[PDB]
RNA sequence: GAGU
DNA sequence: CCGCGTCAGACTCGTAGGATTATAGCATACGTG
DNA sequence: CACGTATGCTATAATGTGTGCAGTCTGACGCGG
């Protein structure tokens, strides 16, 4: 075990050896975007791919052309931190080297005319953070991967389109990555058609005619042949035995000298096999049989040279006789059959109005460009530019791959352009499917659904920006001068920058990162969405795609997706699942050779998975041998059953791989209903971090991995000893063996303190190490906001009892002890952000002064000279934070105010009042202020004071950097100087500033001194430039929006304590709202005196079927029982030996505990720190389906000396007498969700009204009213409450004079109704009359 | 489905039983979100005519 | 036309600046290039600020537009009317 | 019970009676001490056999 | 049926407000139809007493 | 309102595209036929005095050239909205009604009798309405008032406008260009294109995505036309007229009140302080505590101890309405006597949770204040929880212990 | 994302 | 009949603000302090 | 006259659009061929 694990070991109840560890959870994000920026030399990827796809391009004339050389990302002008504070996007400038080459017109391709080569800027591309976010306008945003139908081929059929007939019409669709769609479909008359971009329908043969296929050839492609030899007089036919099947024999079928089948007789298997065995080839047949057979090829009279019969012509007795006498004694007709080989193309040629190739091209052209006179040029060009042009069409390697595999080809990669064979083969397979051989795909199968990550999407939008600029370039190249015109003068950055900014901004997949919880971020970045551009819509979404598909096993979680309209579309990735190189999903499986289960792992794609039989993870292994049991539970072809041991090809790696990350955190998932588990996992994401990070007693194991991988915790880059711990930072000195010989080797981590989250929560990092502690690489140095010693800590476990209590836990309602509030454990921090904007108006600039009309001294006390509240100041609703004043223009003073202002003098001043104040009923402490001024406007006094702080603090920070770096660097040189000329304290006597002149003998260690000497001066000059940069940025006058002169941002911190109305829940989908905070005197308490913290209603269990919470409670109680035993032993101080005895016995409890934890390796002190942590309650890991079983939990309770039932006798705090029976009591890990009543409470009497409709506005932020909607109206109508109704329609809403009159009446007591007519109605009439419908009021 | 869930909640379902349960569960939950529109629209038509 | 053409020269100049600075230029950086007042540059960039539709629904969701939030500030409430 | 009371006694009595019933109901619910342990979920010995 | 019955009522305000509003209004405008406001819908639209 | 004088007449799209055709039904002219005429693909005969060529018979461009030399003069056939308007003007409804009624008696087939009875009722109703078919065609275009298509400045010096203003700007530009092209006596092909242009913009103004492509903004999204403001859920009726935003309303999270009696609910002090603002001011003036309205306002802002006693006085015997969404039956809204409580959530009585389907897993409810003596009485008598026990659906008590 |  | 088109598709609550392009260069002409 | 807003002319030859998305829902009810 690691050093951080020595501090607190979790007890594991798992039995299945995990052959594979969980991968880096944000793998997808990082790999993808890395590929996008990664400059690949040949195999174009991301950026490189976009350039090569478009470039090189030439002008319209063809003489001038632009070619791409190479690109480079500039380093970002502002780092992440600065970007977040300022509100700027974190991006890298994209400079691209381009070469303008011009050809001569008189010379053939005179490339040595004019070649201008230079580097042009064109847009800054947003960069991805270390943890897979993007910083856009100062907020962290995550681009969620998308899931769409893979480019390629797909066969489908509307299952009974015409509902009367209910005939199944099969269709093929070729979907490219870029281009027009090409659809093949059947009609009810079994004729094959073609459509482009679902336009009007065309006979399918028309497209083959475009590809230059004569009628003869088309039939030879799709059809087989029936040959007829005409010998002497009688007609002979060439026979294939297995054609005549399921049919009725029309004539007397005989051969040489044996009659087989009679007229009107069914031809069964036996007959066919008889005929085949006899070796029948030719059979005499009646002439009358030919009537109905279609001739395949053309036949001409050799004598005359004219057409006797054209191809695809139904044969008759006349034609046949004519053909015989011309001299043709062999006739190719179409093999064809109602059942098996259907004549589709034959019939489609009869419907085909075109003749030759050119005619076919014209008809295609006339479909898509109807009316417009066709020209041969335009038709040829159009058809080629549809699916046969490199520019406009591209299946992509994924499209070609999927296409080739669906057609059962051998080669995966190839042409992105459609070849002739490709089309034909799609038609053939479509026809095959019609005949009955083959089946249609679905769409829901993950073999047909592909995942499109961030890098590929950025790549696509970047291609678009290129294409827009390409238009502009071509246009300017044509008219442009060859000599004067520079390449960078033609290029505009704006189209590209616009396209990209629009993606990372406007796109649905790009959204505000959900960061009210580490889990929330990590799962959000592991999300997949079927929505957005190139995907489904909520409206357009069916039920088929939404529901759980067999292929989802090991790839997508079946238990993680929103219960909204986004139910089937948005989905979290399974744990072990990964992105295939082509973009499909794949899951790890352990290969089994001859029964023996090897440790080699293979990731299987969806398609590959169906081929092999895969055993479940729950099969019992025979100690590195094979399956214990002769019958094994396995699955293949999407279906599950029993198999023999040797039959098994693979097996599931982990028991966890079926579920997502979120669902894995749920202990005892196995005993919860899936519905509830879905809600539990969803609600776990909404857990708000409390003040005190409490670890969960009853965990799973995933806690540690989530916290660490999320990146919110600070982890150690290189192992070594901690040189300086601090609240603000941590300095760790690295071990010699890992410590590089170049630098000093002292790592510095500044910790991010009290910062605002997107949900207005509080993000602070705490150090979790002691000063001078030895630490291993990859250990947690500092905990993030909801983490504890490396583990995920979303909520807080507590003592729960399940019982009714006077209906205060009625319908999930929660009765909680005052103790919980007193200890402030659920109390939460919220950091809110208030801004005061000073804009420039037509009348003049708004000012941020403290000098405001009508302000009390009390109010101005907290404001400084500038008009800004001081740091630290406690505020409450109504207090002014940032004073601001605005120039008022004339106002018509009513004659009364003229008289009054003449009486009092009080002539009204030029300035008004737009000061930013504390929103009503929020109250907190101002913890930081930031000021933004434009470059030219005179700065505030307060702004100067903030800059003073920043400058001097920046100098200290950088000075400490070079000081501790200088100290660590000379400490090395001191050691190198010892290796050769050791004079330890004699060298330290004279000052360290005069040290590097001393050398050594001519050896490699003398060169080591040169390396440290070169780096020390490098660090010296580097420190100069760093500080120059810092100083510039602090001085830097910010470029804000046009109109805005200066902005002041204030950050309040509020302490929110829990209260009735707040929302709490566990991880089993058990919600509840706090109803009552009961005094601790009233709380049920056990024999020992210990009172319960929460009382939950047991009536919210059997209906819910979430039994995980009961198991959690029992295991929770046992965990705490052990904790109290350890706690008791520590208070007594027995001795190390005794603690070690108990703890060893404890760890090694379970029936087949996987993890062994021998305490003999642990030194006595290590044992003490461990026990110190375990006293609060021994933490236990229940893996998902590999969890603790009932037996194991009861055994743990006996070690706690707790009852096997887990029920204890409880006493009523009010009466003192016992409750009649035992109640289940233990620790459940619970969470306070983001839904604070504070945010929810709202009330309005009278306020602003809407613009046109005149009715009150909506929303609490705008001080809005609740909507009384149609539903709500109907209620009142039913009841017959007429006045209340009318009241809500008129005086309470639009009726303007009515509302004012009503208000006056109410203040004067008399509740008189004085109603009129709603203004919205008036508006309606006017809108109808603007339509040109006369709608008039006829009065009485 | 031809194979029903033989196990129960107290005993704990295995990976495959749990997965098999999902389908039906989710179908139900989606029906809440999606079908109530049509139920409510019926209510609206009734109301309008009465 | 005069304002439009002025604004266009400010734009073309911004483009040259942005190519060489790697970064899109500030109002004062463009002004320093033209040897002109920052207030002039600012006023022109303010005019370039293009309009938003009141009917456009907010938050990528066809839920409710700007109109739904935007009050009549001139129309005081029943409170103010009754006070008069 | 409530229905019968409504028909014989009337509204006022039923309203009072309903409140009263609510109070005593919850009151005794709590006193009972009734809760949910894993042992209440009795299994049938004939479970494995039937299966 | 319920939909057509509601659209067949003499009140075009009730009809138009329900559904099909473009068609309802062309019909009523051409017919020169007058609604004397008997029903509840109609009154609530004008903010009158039920 | 204002108006615009259109240089060329234009069809009202509602009485053209919205089926039944109305205009096509009235002329007995297929809709495609009308359109070929409107878009100037082909001419229509308005009056062929020579019975050789009859009324409403479509002629292509080359068809109009043949009879030009031959018959000419004595046949008038024209193109576009002008032609259709003229055809409409000159049709006499009375006469053709009688003619068609005569034909109805000859051999009335089932579907023929319906179509004929339809036109009969159209012609009858047209004469009864006093409407004229000319009016199907617009020469004057109305202009909606400014405040119903507002141009407002946002804080930052930004402007926001209604889409209608963009649509109107298209119409005006195209119409005024047409006037210019006529003053310049332009060739007829260009006159045609502008007339089509005008009609396209009008149609977009009235109903955008009806006829063809809806004219789009830079955002890709179709501009919101006039008809869109009346039509659908977002439309005036459904959204602003059959339902409204309402004053004296609030909302919060709900929680149990087991201690409550049946006719009561826990109402947060802070909520009730706001909801009853004017009643508090009025009582403050009767007590002579507050001199004026402004003083009373500042007194309630400061939340003085006397104000709590006054608030307690007013809320006595005053019913408040609680509502839970969705309001499926009438009991989803019930009246209660409020009991003021310190704490921000509303407390609901257990027994009526059934009716609301209210379970406290985060549910919220809306609170409404009946203002008038009439509304208060309606609430206490008809809507009080105590008074409404039985389901109106089946004769069963809905307040049942659970 | 919250109850239905 | 067939096929193409039009019409509807539950009720409240929430969060957050916000983004694109480009129109030359100069001389004469019209309206207000 | 100036300041703000508008109308105007520039002289190699150049002479029919496309572009950017849309993604295909569903059960029902009418309306020309
Ligand atoms: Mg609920």
């Amino acid at each position: 075990y690691s050093y951080t694990e020595k501090k607190r070991i979790r007890k594991d109840f798992g039995k299945r050896p995990q052959v594979l560890d969980v991968p880096y959870l944000l793998s997808i994000q990082l790999d993808s975007f890395q590929k996008f920026i990664e400059q690949d030399p040949e195999g174009q990827y991301g950026l490189e791919a976009a350039f090569r796809s478009v470039f090189p391009i030439q002008s319209y004339s063809g003489n001038s052309e632009l070619q791409y050389v190479s690109y480079r990302l500039g380093e970002p002008v502002f780092d992440v931190q600065e970007c977040q504070i300022r509100g700027v996007t974190y991006s890298a400038p994209l400079r691209v080297k381009l070469r303008l080459v011009i050809y001569e017109r008189e010379a053939p391709e005179g490339t040595v005319k004019d070649i201008k080569e230079q580097e042009v800027y064109m847009g800054e591309i947003p960069l991805m953070t270390d943890n897979g976010t993007f910083v856009i306008n100062g907020t962290e945003r995550v681009i969620v991967s998308q899931l769409h139908r893979s480019p390629g081929v797909f066969f489908d059929s509307d299952k009974g389109k015409t509902h009367s007939s209910g005939k199944v019409l099969y269709n093929a669709r070729i979907i490219p990555y870029r281009g027009s769609w090409l659809d093949f479909e059947f009609d009810p008359k079994d004729n094959l058609f073609v459509r482009i971009d679902r336009r009007r329908k065309l006979p399918a043969t028309i497209i083959l005619r475009a590809l230059n296929y004569t009628t003869e050839q088309i039939l030879d492609l799709f059809f087989e042949k029936v040959i007829f030899e005409i010998r002497d007089n009688k007609l002979q036919m060439e026979l294939v035995p297995e054609r005549l099947r399921g049919e009725t024999a029309s004539f007397d079928i005989e051969a040489n000298g044996k009659v087989y089948v009679e007229k009107g007789r069914r031809i069964t298997a036996r007959h066919i096999r008889q005929l085949e065995k006899d070796d029948v080839k030719l059979i005499e047949v009646p002439v009358e049989y030919i009537a109905g057979k279609v001739v395949a090829k053309d036949y001409i009279d050799e004598s005359t040279g004219e057409l006797i019969c054209a191809a695809n012509m139904e044969l008759s007795l006349d034609l046949l006789a004519k053909l015989s006498q011309s001299g043709h004694k062999r006739i190719e007709t179409l093999f064809t059959n109602d059942l098996d080989h259907g004549p589709y193309i034959s019939e489609t040629l009869r419907v085909d109005p075109t003749n030759d190739r050119l005619s076919a091209l014209v008809e295609i052209y006339r479909m898509m460009r109807p009316g417009e006179p066709p020209t041969r040029e335009a038709a040829e060009s159009l058809f080629e530019n549809l699916f046969f042009s490199e520019d406009r069409y591209d299946l992509s390697a994924v499209g070609r791959m999927k296409f080739n595999r669906s057609l059962l080809r051998e080669e995966i990669e190839g042409s992105g352009i459609l070849s002739k064979d490709d089309i034909i083969d799609v038609m053939k397979k479509l026809i095959d499917i019609r005949n009955g051989k083959g089946e249609v795909d679905d769409i829901d199968h993950l073999g047909n659904r592909r995942i499109r990550s961030v890098g590929e999407m950025a790549e696509n939008q970047f291609r678009v920006g290129l294409v827009r600029v390409e238009r502009a370039v071509k246009e300017r190249l044509s008219l442009g001068d060859l000599d004067t015109l520079m390449p960078q003068d033609m290029i505009n950055a704006k189209p590209i920058s616009a396209a990209v900014k629009e993606f990372f901004g406007s796109s649905q997949l790009s959204q505000f990162m959900d960061q009210n919880n580490p889990l929330s971020e990590i799962t959000h970045k592991r999300r997949i969405s079927a929505l957005g551009p190139g995907g489904l819509t909520r409206e357009r979404a069916g039920f088929e795609v939404r529901d759980v598909h067999p292929t989802h096993y090991g790839r997508v979680c079946p238990i993680e997706t929103p219960e909204g309209p986004n139910i089937g579309l948005i989905n979290s990735l399974s744990v072990y699942a990964q992105t295939n190189e082509y973009g499909f999903l794949e899951t790890p499986y352990r290969k089994v050779t001859d029964g023996v289960v090897t440790d080699e792992i293979h990731y299987l794609s969806a398609i590959e998975e169906g081929n092999y039989v895969i055993a479940q993870a729950n099969s019992n292994l025979d100690e590195e041998g094979h399956f214990v049991e002769d019958l094994v539970t396995c699955r293949s072809k999407g279906e599950s059953s029993l198999f023999s041991r040797d039959q098994v090809d693979y097996m599931d790696v982990s028991t966890q791989q079926v579920v997502s990350v979120g669902a894995s955190l749920i202990p005892f998932l196995e005993h919860d209903d899936a519905n509830r588990a879905l809600m539990g996992a969803n609600m776990q994401r909404q857990a708000v971090p409390t003040l005190r990070a409490d670890k969960p007693l009853v965990g799973t194991g995933m806690e540690r991995a989530v916290a660490v991988d999320s990146g919110v915790t600070a982890v150690a880059k290189r192992g070594g000893v901690v040189q300086y711990v601090d609240a603000s930072r941590i300095v760790i000195k690295v071990n010699e063996d890992e410590m590089y010989p170049g630098e000093a080797g002292i790592d510095i981590y500044n910790l991010t303190k009290y910062t605002r989250s997107n949900q207005n929560t509080c993000i602070n990092q705490m150090p979790c190490v002691s000063l001078g502690e030895p630490v291993e690489r990859g250990d947690v140095l500092a905990d993030g906001p909801s983490t504890d010693l490396g583990e995920l800590a979303l909520g807080q476990n507590m003592r729960v009892a399940f019982m009714p209590w006077n209906g205060y836990n009625f319908e999930d309602s929660i009765l909680v002890s005052e103790r919980v509030v007193q200890e402030d454990r659920f109390t939460t921090i919220h950091i809110q952000e208030l801004a005061c904007v000073s804009r420039d108006t037509k009348l003049g600039p708004e000012e941020i002064t403290a000098d405001i009309p009508n302000v009390g001294e009390a109010a101005l006390s907290k404001l400084d000279e500038s008009g800004i509240v001081y740091i630290g100041a406690e505020v409450t609703g109504g207090d002014i934070l940032v004073g601001k004043v605005t120039p008022k223009g004339e106002t018509q003073l009513t004659p009364e105010e003229k008289l009054l202002r003449a009486i009092f003098g009080e002539k009204a001043s030029d300035v008004k009042d737009s000061s930013l104040r504390v929103p009503n009923g929020v109250s907190g402490t101002v913890i930081d202020v930031q000021v933004f001024t434009r470059d030219g406007v005179e700065k505030d006094k307060r702004a100067l004071e903030i800059e003073e702080m920043q400058l001097k603090q920046a100098k200290k920070d950088l000075s400490e950097e070079l000081q501790i770096l200088e100290a660590g660097l000379f400490s090395r040189i001191r050691a190198v100087l010892v290796a050769g000329g050791v004079e330890a304290e004699k060298l330290d006597k004279l000052p360290r500033d005069r040290w590097l002149e001393l050398g050594l003998t001519d050896e490699e260690k003398q060169n080591q001194l040169e390396q440290l000497a070169e780096q020390y001066d490098e660090l010296k000059h580097e420190f100069e430039k760093k500080l120059e940069a810092k100083r510039r940025k602090i001085t830097q006058g910010d470029d804000l929006a046009p109109g805005v002169l200066k902005i002041v941002k204030v950050y309040l911190a509020v302490k929110r304590r829990i209260q009735p109305g707040d929302k709490m829940a566990g991880r089993h989908g058990n919600k509840g709202v706090i109803s009552k905070i009961n005094p601790i005197e009233d709380m049920p308490y056990d024999e020992n005196g210990t009172p319960v913290d929460i009382v939950l209603n047991p009536l919210g269990v059997p209906s819910r079927m979430n039994i995980g919470q009961i198991l959690e409670t029992h295991l929770g109680m046992a965990a705490k029982g052990i904790g109290d035993k350890i706690n008791a032993m520590l208070k007594q101080q027995q001795e190390v030996a005794k603690l070690r005895e108990f703890i060893q016995r404890a760890y090694d409890l379970g029936a087949d505990v996987r993890q062994k934890v021998d305490l003999s390796t642990f030194s006595d002190e290590e044992v003490m720190r461990l026990a110190e942590n375990l006293r609060k309650g021994m933490p236990i890991a229940t893996p998902v389906f590999d969890g603790a079983k009932e037996a194991e939990i009861k055994e743990l309770l006996k070690l706690g000396d707790l009852p096997t039932s887990g029920q204890i006798r409880l006493y009523d705090g009010r009466t003192g007498e016992q409750f009649e029976r035992p109640v289940t009591v233990g620790y459940m890990y619970m969470l306070k969700l983001n839904h604070l009543v504070d945010d929810k409470m709202h009330a309005r009497s009278t306020g602003s009204y809407s613009l046109v409709t005149q009715q009150p506005l909506g929303g609490k932020a705008q001080f809005g009213g609740q909507r009384f909607g149609e539903m709500e109206v109907w209620a009142l109508e039913a009841y017959g409450a007429a006045y209340t109704l009318q009241e809500m329609l008129t005086v309470k809403s639009d009726d303007v004079n009515g509302r004012t009159k009503m208000y006056k009446n109410i203040v004067d007591g008399n509740h008189q109704m004085e109603p009129g007519m709603p203004e919205s109605f008036n508006v309606l009439l006017k809108e109808i009359r603007s339509l040109g419908i006369n709608i008039e009021l006829e009065d009485e | 489905i031809e194979t029903p869930i033989t196990a129960n909640f107290r005993e704990g379902l295995n990976v495959l039983q749990y997965f098999i349960s999902t389908h039906g569960a989710r179908k139900g939950l989606a029906d809440t979100a999606l079908k109530t529109a049509n139920s409510g629209y019926l209510t609206r038509r009734l109301v309008d005519v009465a | 036309i005069h304002i439009v053409k002025e604004l266009n020269v400010y734009l073309r100049t911004a483009r040259e600046l942005s190519h060489k600075l790697d970064h899109e230029p500030s109002a004062e950086e463009i002004a320093e290039q033209l040897d002109k007042p920052v207030d002039d540059v600012s006023r022109m960039l303010r005019l370039n600020e293009r309009i938003t539709s009141v009917d456009t629904p907010l938050g990528g969701d066809s839920e409710k537009a700007l109109l739904d939030i935007l009050a009549d500030e001139k129309e005081n409430g029943p409170e103010d009317t009754t006070q008069d | 019970m409530l229905n019968t009371c409504y028909r014989i006694l009337g509204l006022k009595p039923t309203v009072i009676f309903a409140d009263q019933i609510m109070y005593t109901g919850f009151a005794y619910a709590a006193r009972s001490g009734a809760s949910v342990g894993i042992d209440d979920m009795v299994i049938p010995e004939k479970k494995h056999e039937i299966i | 049926g319920i939909t057509k019955a509601s659209l067949a009522t003499e009140s075009f305000i009730s009809a138009a407000s329900f559904q099909e509003t473009t068609r309802v209004l062309t019909e009523a405008a051409v017919a020169g139809k007058r609604d004397e406001l008997r029903g509840l819908k109609e009154n609530v639209i004008v903010g009158r007493l039920i | 309102m204002g108006h615009i004088e259109l240089a060329s007449p234009t069809a009202h799209i509602w009485f053209l595209k919205s089926l039944p055709s109305r205009i096509g039904l009235l002329l007995d002219m297929p809709l495609r036929d009308i359109e070929r005429v409107l878009y100037f693909e082909s001419y229509v005969v308005i009056e062929g005095g020579m019975t050789n060529l009859e009324r409403q018979q479509i002629l292509t461009e080359e068809q109009y050239l043949d009879a030009l030399e031959e018959f000419g003069d004595e046949f008038d056939a024209k193109m576009g909205a002008e032609a259709i308007q003229a055809l409409l003007k000159s049709m006499d409804l009375e006469q053709e009604c009688e003619q068609l009624r005569e034909e109805l008696n000859e051999t009335n087939s089932e579907t023929k009798r319906k179509k004929l009875t339809k036109r009969i009722k159209l012609l009858e109703a047209f004469v009864q309405s006093g409407n004229k078919p000319e009016w199907m065609i617009l020469t004057v275009l109305p202009v909606l008032p400014p405040d119903l298509r507002p141009l407002v400045p946002l804080d930052g010096g930004r402007f926001a406008t209604s889409d209608l203003n963009d649509l109107y700007r298209r119409v005006i530009n195209r119409n005024n260009r047409l006037k210019r092209l006529l003053d310049l006596a332009a060739p007829d092909i260009i006159v045609r294109n502008e007339k089509r242009m005008l009609q396209e913009a009008v149609d977009a103004l009235l109903d955008n995505g009806r006829r063809g492509r809806a004219i789009t903004g830079s955002n890709k999204r179709p501009l919101k036309s006039l008809a869109d403001m009346i039509k659908g859920k977002q439309g005036r009726f459904r959204q602003n007229l059959l339902g409204k935003r309402v004053d004296y309303s609030g909302r919060s999270v709900i929680t149990v009140g087991p201690y409550l009696r049946l006719h009561q609910c826990g109402l947060p002090k802070k909520m009730a302080l706001e909801l009853f603002k004017p009643f508090i001011y009025g009582k403050l003036e009767l007590r002579g505590l507050a001199t004026t309205i402004k003083a009373a306002k500042k007194m309630v802002e400061r939340e003085e101890a006397v104000v709590w006693d006054i608030l307690d006085e007013v809320i006595r015997e005053h019913p408040v309405l609680l509502n839970r969404a969705p309001t499926l039956h009438r009991l989803g809204i019930q009246a209660f006597e409020p009991v003021l409580i310190e704490g921000k959530a509303i407390q609901l009585h257990p027994l009526v949770c059934a009716a609301y389907n209210a379970d406290f897993d985060g549910d919220q409810m809306a609170v409404h204040v009946p203002l008038t003596l009439e509304a208060q009485l309606e609430a206490r008598a008809l809507m009080m929880s105590t008074n409404n026990i039985l389901s109106p659906a089946n004769g069963e008590p809905i307040i049942v212990p659970s």
